[PDB]
């Protein structure tokens, strides 16, 4: 009744829509409550109870709630794309300066959640909507959660798995702001490449073996707690020495230092979002 | 600490804030909460028990400010407690997701759903704040100790 439909976006679905009174374009994702499939609405009140108490220009604005019909519908601000479609749209070949607005943006957002102790956990470019303008926002909070109350485990069925960092894939029961931290060095490796996974792996020993084969493979000076993980077992040693150069053509020395800084297996040595923003890579005198 | 005496401080902080319900049992809601947490365990929707300490004290806190003292019957109790604890499981939760079936006791619907986005709209500020703020847990937690 408020709202009417212009097209839909895809899949809850999300509908590019009209307010009917006041003119403007929305995003309106519906979400059905007489649940077929149970579960869904929980999903759905977490990212609404998240999104009301995180205000950025770099993370999705969610309007307003409406509750009409056997649907809950979530009025967000509309994005002409996400980062899949653009990677499409663009060969995957992305200008650098493109490549450093669209990280500084990413850990602008990820530093305001992690400042505000929420963990996003579903980083990966359909999550990261684009504007014509050049504008980026995190989006999908439905596997974000608050953090900071004391408990025994997090679920370890967290990221996608090619987004997924290596204390995670070993079983780690407990992860801090560090599991962004890991998503976004992978963002950083597609925007400076030609827009393809970095670690494309098939299962969580593929996955591992991909990481370790070009990072290398911790040793127990890197990583003193790997070795007394719950699902650990020794992978073969792959040497430190792999030359990154070519895995991320676009960067210069200052953006491949910050991607290792992104990418460290043991999640205590891996950067913040707050660190990240002051690396040389964003400064003024960058070469 | 003990789980058991946090859910008992919850019971007896639920009789004494709902002072019409003349026949309602200090272990009435702690007979709703067990008998939810169980099912969803034996449905296999969770691997364990969503009922800890920490997420008593969360409950707790939704509780003391969304459950009015002129709730009416122990059926409205129920319902409004079971829409705090669907809430608990979605926030705090270790699983994406938790069905509606055993949060439910209202013939409608629609009322259960206008309540969660009521509670929302009123607590979401605070839902963050006791994860993010320990000295406001330790608040909370102190506070549902001596509701006993
Ligand atoms: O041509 C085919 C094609 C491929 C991609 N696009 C496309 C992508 C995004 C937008 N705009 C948009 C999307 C939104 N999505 C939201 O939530 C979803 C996020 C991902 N996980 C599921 C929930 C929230 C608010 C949004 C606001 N704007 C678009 F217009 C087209 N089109
Ligand atoms: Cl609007
Ligand atoms: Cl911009
Ligand atoms: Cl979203
Ligand atoms: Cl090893
Ligand atoms: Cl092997
Ligand atoms: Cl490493
Ligand atoms: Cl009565």
């Amino acid at each position: 009744q408020k709202y009417e439909k212009l097209e839909k976006i895809g899949e809850g679905t999300v509908f590019k829509a009209k307010n009917r009174e006041t003119h403007e374009i929305v995003a309106l994702k519906r979400v059905r409550l007489d649940d077929d499939d149970e579960g869904v609405p929980s999903s759905a009140l977490r990212e609404i109870c998240l999104l009301k108490e995180l205000k950025h220009k770099n993370i999705v604005r969610l309007h307003d709630v409406l509750h009409s019909d056997k649907k809950l519908t979530l009025v967000f601000e509309f994005c002409d794309q996400d980062l899949k479609k653009y990677f499409d749209s663009c060969n995957g070949d992305l200008d650098p300066e493109i490549v450093k607005s669209f990280l500084f943006q990413l850990l602008k957002g990820l530093g305001f959640c992690h400042s505000r102790n929420v963990l996003h956990r579903d980083l990966k470019p359909q999550n990261l909507l684009i504007n014509r303008n050049g504008e980026l926002k995190l989006a999908d909070f439905g596997l974000a959660r608050a953090f900071g109350i004391p408990v025994r485990c997090y679920s370890a069925e967290v990221v996608t798995l090619w987004y997924r960092p290596p204390d995670v894939l070993f079983g780690a029961k407990l992860y801090s702001t560090s599991i962004d931290m890991w998503s976004a060095g992978c963002i950083f490796a597609e925007l400076a490449n030609a827009g393809r996974p970095l670690f494309p792996g098939n299962d969580v020993d593929d996955q591992l073996k991909r990481i370790f084969r070009l990072l290398g493979t911790p040793t127990e000076e890197q990583w003193p707690s790997m070795t007394k993980l719950p699902d650990y077992k020794p992978y073969p040693m792959y040497p430190a020495t792999t030359s990154l150069v070519n895995v991320v053509p676009k960067l210069n020395a200052t953006g491949r230092d910050l991607l290792q800084n992104l990418l460290k297996c043991n999640p205590v040595q891996r950067i913040s979002a707050e660190e990240a923003l002051q690396h040389p890579y964003f400064s003024d005198f960058c070469p | 600490a003990s789980t058991s005496e946090l859910l008992r401080c919850l019971g007896e902080f639920l009789c004494r804030r709902c002072y019409r319900l003349k026949h309602l049992s200090p272990t009435d809601p702690v007979l709703w909460l067990r008998s939810v947490d169980r099912s969803l365990l034996l449905q296999g929707w969770q691997d364990q028990g969503f009922i800890t300490p920490a997420n008593v004290v969360f409950l707790y806190m939704l509780c003391r400010d969304v459950i009015s003292s002129e709730v009416g019957s122990d059926h409205e109790l129920q319902a409004v407690l079971l829409t705090c604890l669907y809430l608990s499981y979605s926030y705090m939760g270790n699983e994406i997701s938790y069905p509606l079936k055993p949060f439910l006791v209202e013939s409608c619907k629609e009322a259960f759903w206008d309540r969660c986005l009521s509670v929302i709209n009123l607590m979401s500020s605070k839902m963050l704040q006791i994860n993010a703020d320990p000295h406001y847990f330790t608040q909370v937690f102190s506070d549902l100790k001596n509701e006993s």
